[PDB]
């Protein structure tokens, strides 16, 4: 078994700059049996480099294949707007394995999220479930701490987060946290708050509401 | 070509990840297919492209019983030897072509594939034999070469050598010392129904 | 299975091993020489030890093939170089002692160019006397009692190797035995050098007569109507190069230097070497290998790493050829580039030969090939051909003499010194000079041969010979006499093939295939065929000659005879500066 | 040269799925076909390799006892049947033209997976086809934001638009989230001028083709 | 079946030129085509081959310098030559290739065009008549380079015609003579014109030779 | 490669004689051998292919034989037209086909005396300032012939230049041209001009002359 380790696996670079992606094997892989792949969000993967260096047919000048032994690299001389995607290395020295991938992200300025709280609708409460939504709107970077405080009790194993792909204009992220709770469990509490900590914020920001107000 | 066509595996042979060494030359048999020679024509890779018995401009035109593709790695100065009636170290003791040889020999510089910083010593060429090889003979014996009068049964020492020596391929080698991958396409003319033919519009 | 057939099956096995292992050490050597670190020496020495240990392993195995059982002359030449435990014949204790003496002498020579700067630039008699005397008084007394046991043990080594003396051991680097009409005994080296030296005398005496005449205009109170030893332009009086500062024929006429024109067109290193490359293509020699243009170090690599920087050509093996020369935008470096590429062309030629035969024909062949490239690239025709000298600029009858005399002070001034030094060392080894006359006869020879007298009377506690590098470090010195003669022998024969018009000093070998073909016929062989046969493949003659050397300085020799019609020609061996 | 795949297929655990991959534009018999699967929001995972010539095959260890691959030269179509399905098998499955292993001799080649299919989404869950319970996320208290919760649907996907494609400025639709029920839930939000919060009517157009469920809902500001 | 060469002339060293071979009489598309050069010292040297399947072949001393082109449509063969050396000065022939079994041969050949690689400048010839069984001729004096073609009465007279090989003069230019032997019964009762043509300078001269 | 060698290098036979030309290959080349014919100012013509098979349009007079290393071209009965250089070419190693050096086949015939003619320089040439005087020897055998110039009576050499034709294809004789080049000043210092011819077909040296009028 050979394992290809791609670090950092999520690379933040400004457009037009050099991108140096890394693929490290557990065991020496012959240069003639290692390849690179591009995958833009929601699309199929395409072959960039094969035999460590050799470009595929419909590949621009930007992409340069390098590396030998265990430490291989994929070089993008200039990051064009279409280049910000996910990249996988692959070996067939022994069997066939892929790497973990590396998302090349657009590096934006620090942007704080606009936080919005949403009470469960009365229609949903008729259906005997309650889902309170905490919304983070347009922020960078991606990492954010979202905590659910119900009354004062910190919520753990009932929350679920979902985050969009990077914006196609301002290059920001938006995150949605949804706290699902049964009707019976919902009406046992008064205060429903979501606290958000992010690099861009001057202080943790709390949005809250009283149950039936 | 139609998608349903049965082309010959020239891509597998020529584009194999690793070649065997000349001493243990690898033989792949090609039969019952359509031979597309367009892949070979005009290639920007090949440094040596020679044919014996047939003109390469008429490869599409000919049918054969079988096609044998031999593959191995040599150094630049020794590419000369893979030909009919040639003599040398690898020609005498590793791989010999007949004098009435009907086929083609293709070679390309594989500097950046088979060389290595520190040296790649994975390609073994035979240096000694008691007898020259017959055409299309393969010697893989590990018997100690007795050059002296005194026997040295199963032991290396003075006047006694290990027959197989390792090529040293460094990235900074000279042209003649750089590794070259070689494919020898041998065409068979046996008195039996031919199987490998060129494009349908040719033959 | 014959001893001949066994010797073959051994040598080709050796050829396989020696190809890779030398190359591995060659890379390790290159690493340090381009990038001085304390891990590169550890990698260089560890590879040099593995190379050295392999040689003394194979030589021992090679001994079991007797030379008298070998008819094949080329296999005989191969083993001859391999099977040699020459110095490792003496007893363990004496062998270790000889090593320690050679260690001591070499170290105390270095430990003990400040004085050289004084002996090159100063015009003070006393300061040059101080620098000359104290050097021979310091180490010259230290080396004396150790040079005796050096002579004792080196003869012991030579006589145990069936050589008559240790001088005969060095004379064995010109020996050829077993080729009909090309054979050369060790004794013929003496007679040939003496015969050629006789023809040098007329030219050298007039050079001595002119240099004397110019030095008495500089030192009017420290001259003889022999010359002082500390007023010859260097430490020993080897090169009269630094005397051109005074002994200039015409201080009116300009010194030809196209360093200005090189920085006018901003000639970078990559162009300089390409301009050298095309020179060799112009004679039918191939252009440098692909690995040459990749791996060569032709400039100063900043200050992130420092290198040896001393211009050196490189034969790493396995078809690897490189130049190590942190080049500057100078004419000196322009010519040195041609010189060092000349070395490579030689290396590239005989690369097809078996490993052990890859070398110069003799010890003075390789360097003679390099210098003829510098001579042809310094010619006004070539300097206008490539475009460093203006097409309208022409030579005169005075700029010609200035150049030739500058060349003469370096070339002609060395031969009488080299012969004197080696004739001394030869007679010392065979014991024709007693130990209590080692210093007296040295100065007797200096007087009679070179025309040089000691400024201060020397005791037998001194050793003035061992003031020079080659003497103390134990190196043969006759190779400096031979290569000089070879140069012009190569030049003359090529210029006849290039159909050159006029004197030999104006010769440019460019744009002549017959010249390149004539040279390549020799270069391809190297240490594969007798040096007599090699020399013949160029000149057509089997022996050394000085008439090609005379032809180079013919217009100068006539000028010297003209200006020394009313001068003191010759020297009497009686006068001393303290008398 | 192009590779075309079956289309999204949804099956229960324990059942069998068979994805088809049609090849055109190249001699089918020369090149081999290999299969790669990708779990949602995860990396590529090699499954196996099939020779179009002799039918020799190499699978990974994780799939060795389940997966079976076949080819048909007459149709130039390669198949991939994975039996004994599990919940973790929920992935998008790709067929690709192979230049890593030769079809004739089964030896490694200098290349990779050059041509790729479009992929087939294969969902494996205990869940059955169910329409999304759409609930409004009312704007509470400059650029006030209102949303639309699309809770409990199976299988994916759902298409959501604001004002039937009239409002595209400042809209964010979050990817679905797999729930322990096996079903999926989604959120869609939009930033809106507070001056236009009372004037305009904002409708959330949820379309779920798998269940044939179209639901549009008002978002009442309160 | 015919092959006709074109293009050959004076080129400066390190320069470039193209050669053209016009084919006729056969289905050009179905036959392989070759260029072959002929030198005084080394004889016949093969320089390029082009196949029926668009394949090209070269010697190492050629590849990357010369490129062979083919027009199936126009029954034409081309050879684009770059980086010309002095050692490229040769007579270039275009020749067909065919096989009777496995055995290959060059059945039909061209007419030969002379490529001459020199730094020296081009110059047209100065033609002069030779005043008169009697004989008369034309002197083609001082020209560079080769070749020069002379014909008599636009090729109506061939019988007693001798065209001498050109001789390189001391000046560095060429000189040529062409003569014809004719019955004295035909002098004055038949006029004779030599058709001198020097392509490398486009100097076509037709001059009349008559009794003085 | 495969080097080709031909013997003999030069050959002279009479009309009707059987000529035997040999070709040697570097190595064993079965029957992959082709025989060619090249006349003075023409292109090679293919005579024999496959070492023995006769090309059409070639007189059955021609013959080919040999296999392996040694090959033989035979002209059954030499004819005057057959004056040519004959080349052998190997068809084994492709596409690097190689030729032999060629064998010159000269023709022996009866002695023939040269028809001597002298020509003055044209009035058009005296405009250039140079005078070229031509002496023609027409249809003679054998090739050996010595020519000398005379100005008034003074013998001049070093200013003349000789040119000789190849052997004729019909009568198989030679023709020679001699060109005396003078200055306009040197042409006006002399009156009568003559060229002297000596040949083994003439019993005496023959002269032809003209005056400057
Ligand atoms: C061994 O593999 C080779 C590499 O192939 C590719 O990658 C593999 C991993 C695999 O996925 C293959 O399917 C894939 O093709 C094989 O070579 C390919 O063979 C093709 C013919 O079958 C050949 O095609 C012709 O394409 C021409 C355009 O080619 C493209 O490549 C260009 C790279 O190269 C250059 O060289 C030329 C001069 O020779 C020069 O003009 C260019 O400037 C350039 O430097 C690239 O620049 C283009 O963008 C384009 O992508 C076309 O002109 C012609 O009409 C043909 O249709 C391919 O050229 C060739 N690919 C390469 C790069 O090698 C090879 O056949 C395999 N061996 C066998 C025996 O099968
Ligand atoms: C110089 O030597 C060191 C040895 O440790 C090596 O690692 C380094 O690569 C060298 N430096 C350069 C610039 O090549
Ligand atoms: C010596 O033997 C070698 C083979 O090892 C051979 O090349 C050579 O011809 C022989 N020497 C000579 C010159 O006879
Ligand atoms: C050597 O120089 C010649 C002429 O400039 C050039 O054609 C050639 O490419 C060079 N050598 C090689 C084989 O690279
Ligand atoms: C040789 O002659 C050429 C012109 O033919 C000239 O350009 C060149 O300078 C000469 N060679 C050299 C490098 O001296
Ligand atoms: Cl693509
Ligand atoms: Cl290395
Ligand atoms: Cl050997
Ligand atoms: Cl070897
Ligand atoms: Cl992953
Ligand atoms: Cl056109
Ligand atoms: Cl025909
Ligand atoms: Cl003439
Ligand atoms: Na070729
Ligand atoms: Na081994
Ligand atoms: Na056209
Ligand atoms: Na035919
Ligand atoms: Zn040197």
């Amino acid at each position: 078994e050979i394992v290809l380790t791609q670090s950092p696996g999520t690379l933040s670079l400004s457009p037009g700059e050099r991108a140096t992606l890394s693929c490290r094997a557990s065991q020496t892989v012959s240069s003639t049996s290692l390849a690179w792949y591009q995958q833009k969000p929601g699309q199929a993967p395409r072959l960039l480099i094969y035999g460590a260096s050799s470009r595929a047919t419909g590949i621009p000048d930007r992409f340069s294949g390098s590396g030998s032994g265990t430490d291989f690299t994929l070089t993008i001389s200039r990051l064009e707007p279409e280049d910000f995607a996910v990249y996988y290395c692959q070996q067939h020295d022994t069997s066939l394995t892929f790497g973990g991938g590396t998302k090349v992200e657009i590096k934006r300025t620090v942007a704080a999220p606009s936080v919005f709280i949403f009470p469960p609708s009365d229609e949903q409460l008729k259906s005997g479930t309650a889902s309170v939504v905490c919304l983070l709107n347009n922020f960078y970077p991606r990492e954010a701490k979202v905590q659910w405080k119900v009354d004062n009790a910190l919520q753990s194993g009932n929350s679920q987060e979902s985050v969009t792909e990077q914006d196609s204009k301002d290059s920001t992220y938006s995150l949605s946290s949804t706290l699902t709770l049964s009707k019976a469990d919902y009406e046992k509490h008064k205060v429903y708050a979501c606290e958000v900590t992010h690099q861009g914020l001057s202080s943790p920001v709390t949005k809250s509401f009283n149950r039936g107000e | 070509f139609p998608n349903i066509t049965n082309l010959c595996p020239f891509g597998e042979v020529f584009n194999a990840t690793r070649f065997a060494s000349v001493y243990a030359w690898n033989r792949k048999r090609i039969s019952n297919c359509v031979a597309d020679y367009s892949v070979l024509y005009n290639s920007a890779s090949f440094s040596t492209f020679k044919c014996y018995g047939v003109s390469p401009t008429k490869l599409n035109d000919l049918c054969f019983t079988n096609v044998y593709a031999d593959s191995f790695v040599i150094r630049g100065d020794e590419v000369r030897q893979i030909a009919p009636g040639q003599t040398g170290k690898i020609a005498d003791y590793n791989y010999k072509l007949p004098d009435d040889f009907t086929g083609c020999v293709i070679a390309w510089n594989s500097k950046n594939l088979d060389s290595k910083v520190g040296g790649n010593y994975n390609y073994l060429y035979r240096l000694f034999r008691k007898s020259n090889l017959k055409p299309f003979e393969r010697d893989i014996s590990t018997e100690i070469y007795q050059a002296g009068s005194t026997p040295c049964n199963g032991v290396e020492g003075f006047n006694c050598y290990f027959p197989l020596q390792s090529y040293g391929f460094q990235p900074t080698n000279g042209v003649g010392y750089q590794p070259y991958r070689v494919v020898v396409l041998s065409f068979e003319l046996l008195h039996a129904p031919a199987t490998v033919c060129g494009p349908k519009k040719s033959t | 299975s014959t001893i001949e057939e066994q010797a073959k099956t051994f040598l080709d096995k050796f050829n396989h091993e020696a190809e890779d292992l030398f190359y591995q050490s060659s890379l390790a050597s290159w690493n340090y020489n381009t990038n001085i670190t304390e891990e590169n020496v550890q990698n260089m020495n560890n590879a040099g030890d593995k190379w050295s240990a392999f040689l003394k392993e194979q030589s021992t195995l090679a001994q079991m093939y007797p030379l008298q059982e070998i008819q094949n002359l080329t296999v005989k030449l191969q083993l001859q170089a391999l099977q040699q435990n020459g110095s490792s014949v003496l007893s363990e204790d004496k062998s270790k002692r000889l090593n320690t003496i050679l260690n001591t002498m070499s170290t105390i020579y270095s430990t003990g160019p400040g004085l050289n700067e004084i002996m090159a630039n100063s015009l003070d008699y006393n300061e040059r006397l101080w620098a000359w005397e104290s050097w021979r008084s310091e180490v010259g007394k230290q080396l004396r009692p150790l040079y005796e046991e050096y002579v004792v043990l080196k003869n012991e080594m030579a006589r145990a190797n069936h050589y008559e003396d240790y001088g005969d051991y060095w004379r064995g680097d010109y020996e050829v035995n077993g080729v009909d009409g090309y054979d050369y005994s060790r004794g013929q080296l003496i007679e040939d050098v003496e015969h050629t030296f006789e023809e040098i005398k007329p030219l050298y005496e007039h050079l001595h007569a002119y240099v004397r005449a110019k030095l008495m205009n500089a030192y009017p109170s420290y001259i003889s109507p022999c010359l002082p030893a500390h007023l010859l332009g260097d430490m020993w009086g080897r090169f009269w190069t630094n005397l051109y500062s005074l002994t200039v024929p015409f201080g009116q006429k300009p010194n030809i230097d196209v360093t200005d024109a090189m920085v006018d067109q901003a000639w970078d290193a990559q162009r300089i070497f390409k301009e050298a490359e095309k020179f060799f293509v112009s004679v039918g020699l191939p252009n440098m290998t692909q690995g040459f243009w990749e791996n060569s170090m032709l400039t100063d690599p900043g200050n992130v790493q420092k290198a040896v920087c001393h211009p050196t050509a490189w034969d790493l093996g396995k078809g690897d050829f490189r130049i190590l020369m942190c080049t500057k935008v100078t004419m000196d470096d322009f010519l040195t580039a041609h010189h060092e590429m000349g070395h490579i062309q030689y290396d590239m030629a005989y690369a097809a030969q078996p490993f052990l035969l890859r070398n110069g024909a003799n010890e003075g062949f390789h360097e003679a090939v390099g210098e003829i490239m510098s001579l042809s690239a310094a010619t006004p025709k070539h300097l206008k051909s490539i475009g460093l000298l203006s097409p309208d600029f022409q030579e005169d009858n005075e700029t010609e003499i200035n150049f030739l005399l500058k060349q003469a002070l370096t070339i002609v001034g060395t031969l009488p010194f080299t012969y004197m030094l080696e004739k001394w060392r030869w007679m010392v080894f065979k014991g024709e000079i007693p130990k209590d006359q080692w210093m007296k006869k040295w100065w007797e020879m200096k007087r009679e041969i070179v025309g040089v007298v000691e400024p201060v009377p020397h005791d037998e506690t001194y050793c003035d010979p061992a003031s020079l590098f080659h003497v103390s470090n134990d190196y043969s010195f006759i190779r400096y006499y031979t290569r000089t003669l070879y140069q012009f022998q190569f030049q003359e024969a090529l210029c006849q093939a290039a159909k050159h018009e006029g004197p030999l000093h104006k010769c440019d070998i460019s744009n002549s295939t017959e010249a390149g073909q004539k040279l390549f016929n020799m270069l391809r062989l190297g240490k594969s065929e007798p040096w007599t046969l090699a020399l013949e493949n160029v000149v057509g003659a089997k022996n050394m000659n000085v008439r090609p050397l005379l032809n180079y300085f013919e217009p100068l020799f006539t000028w010297l005879k003209d200006q020394n019609k009313n001068s003191f020609v010759g020297w009497s061996t009686d006068w001393s500066p303290y008398a | 040269v192009q590779l075309v795949q079956s289309g999204a297929e949804v099956k229960k655990p324990g059942a069998s799925v068979k994805v088809s991959c049609k090849a055109s534009g190249y001699p089918f018999t020369s090149y081999g076909i290999s299969w790669v699967r990708q779990a949602p929001g995860q990396g590529l995972e090699w499954m196996g390799w099939i020779s179009t010539y002799n039918g020799n095959t190499n699978y990974a260890q994780k799939f060795q006892g389940r997966v079976t691959m076949t080819t048909d030269t007459s149709t130039t179509t390669g198949y991939m049947e994975l039996r004994r399905l599990r919940s973790d098998d929920t992935a998008v499955y790709y067929c690709a033209r192979d230049y890593t292993r030769g079809a004739w001799f089964g030896e490694s080649l200098i290349g990779g997976f050059d041509n790729w299919g479009q992929g087939t989404l294969v969902t494996v869950s205990s869940a059955s086809t169910k329409g999304p319970s759409v609930f409004p996320l009312a704007p509470s208290s400059g650029t006030a934001a209102l949303g639309c919760l699309v809770k409990d649907y199976f299988p994916e996907p759902v298409t959501v638009s604001w004002n039937s494609g009239a409002l595209t400025s400042g809209v964010h639709t979050f990817p679905a989230v797999l729930q322990s029920s096996g079903l999926y839930s989604l959120s869609s939000v939009v930033t809106v001028p507070s001056s236009s919060l009372g004037t305009q009517t904002y409708i959330c157009n949820v379309n779920h083709k798998p269940s044939n469920t179209k639901v549009d809902k008002k978002v009442e500001p309160k």
